[PDB]
Parts: structure tokens; C-alpha cells; sequence
């Protein structure tokens, strides 16, 4: 990918970011098991979008992500939706730590 | 390039309102699957005929309603006037709707295997 489409990707996967923290606040305030489900696939497909960056860390993140999501049609425990939202955020440093180093690359 | 957009992207108070009271009764389902689930306890238990007809009753009535909505979200998640969220958002949609008629279906069956 150029820098260009990266920065494009990154955009996206920072959205769907705050997308998914979202909805993971509203399955747990609702207490419905289908919103958990919801949530989780929002935070799959993100998944598979940012797999694409072959970046190392993100990869990381998203490990670690995949690591947090429960399974299946199980929903998360208090502590796995905190353990949830932490992952999050240091999967959205990341992407605007990568976004900054692409837009800076971009520059010449 | 692709519509990324910002992150207040619903865009249109039809769908949204339309979308929202589909996810309550997808809520109500899944109650109503748990309940019926007790009860196919209750009917292990018991093998008593007028509850096996009943809970039969209901997970008619909302794999019915199941059907129907999958049909819908399929349709409109085939549309091409779509953007990034709704896209995941008719996706996520089929997606749900998918399990929870697996399970009604698994439990008509468990509950259909009783004598009565």
C-alpha cells in the first residue's frame, strides 16, 4: 500500500475505533446478549481491516484484541469489557502513532 | 477515495428509527429464547403436551419473524445508495439474525424430541 491508501486505511480503522467502543458501552448498558454479538463483529471486521497494514504492532494490537473478544455468542465479563476498552485505546495510539509517521512520510 | 467518513455517520432518521426497533424485538427474542429454554427444562421434566404445543407456539411465531427480517436486512444490505456503517450495520444485522434463528431452530428440535 502507498502512503496515501495508508493514511486512508488508518482513517477508516480510527472510525470504526470509536465505532466499536460505542457500541461495546451500549451492549453492556442494554445487558442484551445479541448487542454483545453485534459489538464483537463490528471489532471482527475492524480486525480484518487492520490485518491489512502489515504493520508489526498493529498486528500486535489485534492479537491482543482478538485475545480480548469472547466467544463466539458468549458474552464478555465486567473485567474482559475493561480488559476490552484498554486494548482499544492502545490499538487507537497506535493507528494515530502510524497515521502521524505516514502523513509525516508523505511529506518531502 | 472509499467513503470513510467521519464517526457520526447514520444518516438518515427512517432507517435509524427502523434499524433501533428491530434491534428491541431482536431483544425481546432473545429473552423469549432463554424463557423457552427454562421451560424446555421444565418439559424434560415434566412431558407435559399442552407446554410442549406451547413453547412450539412461540418459537413459531418468532422464527417467523426472524425469517422475514432476514429477508430484509439481505435486501437492503444488497444496496448500493450504502455507506461504510450501514454497510457493516445491515452485515452485522444479517449476521445476528443468523444465530438466533440457529438457535430457535436447535430448540424446536431438542423440543420436538420429547414424546408428549
Amino acid at each position: 500500500l502507498p502512503d496515501e491508501e495508508k493514511l486512508k486505511l488508518l482513517d477508516t480503522l480510527l472510525t470504526m475505533v470509536e465505532w466499536v467502543k460505542e457500541l461495546l458501552e451500549e451492549s453492556v448498558e442494554k445487558n442484551s446478549r445479541m448487542r454483545h454479538i453485534r459489538a464483537v463483529m463490528w471489532a471482527e471486521y475492524m480486525l480484518e481491516i487492520a490485518r491489512s497494514l502489515e504493520d508489526e504492532k498493529i498486528l500486535e494490537i489485534a492479537e491482543k484484541l482478538e485475545k480480548a473478544l469472547p466467544e463466539k455468542s458468549k458474552m464478555f465479563t465486567k473485567e474482559e469489557y475493561e480488559k476490552l476498552m484498554e486494548v482499544l485505546e492502545e490499538l487507537e495510539e497506535v493507528l494515530e502513532e502510524k497515521k502521524e509517521e505516514v502523513e509525516e512520510r508523505i511529506e518531502g | 477515495l472509499v467513503p470513510r467518513g467521519s464517526e457520526d455517520k447514520w444518516r438518515n432518521a427512517f432507517d435509524h428509527m427502523l434499524m433501533e426497533e428491530f434491534e428491541e424485538k431482536m431483544d425481546q427474542i432473545e429473552h423469549g429464547l432463554l424463557m423457552l429454554s427454562e421451560q424446555y427444562k421444565e418439559l424434560e421434566k415434566t412431558k407435559s403436551k399442552e407446554l410442549k404445543e406451547q413453547i412450539l407456539r412461540e418459537l413459531t411465531i418468532a422464527e417467523n419473524y426472524l425469517r422475514g427480517a432476514l429477508k430484509f436486512m439481505q435486501q437492503e444490505a444488497k444496496r448500493t445508495d450504502l455507506n461504510m456503517f450501514e454497510r457493516y450495520n445491515f452485515e452485522t444485522a444479517v449476521s445476528t439474525i443468523e444465530i438466533l434463528v440457529k438457535d430457535l431452530a436447535e430448540l424446536a428440535k431438542k423440543v420436538k424430541a420429547v414424546k408428549s
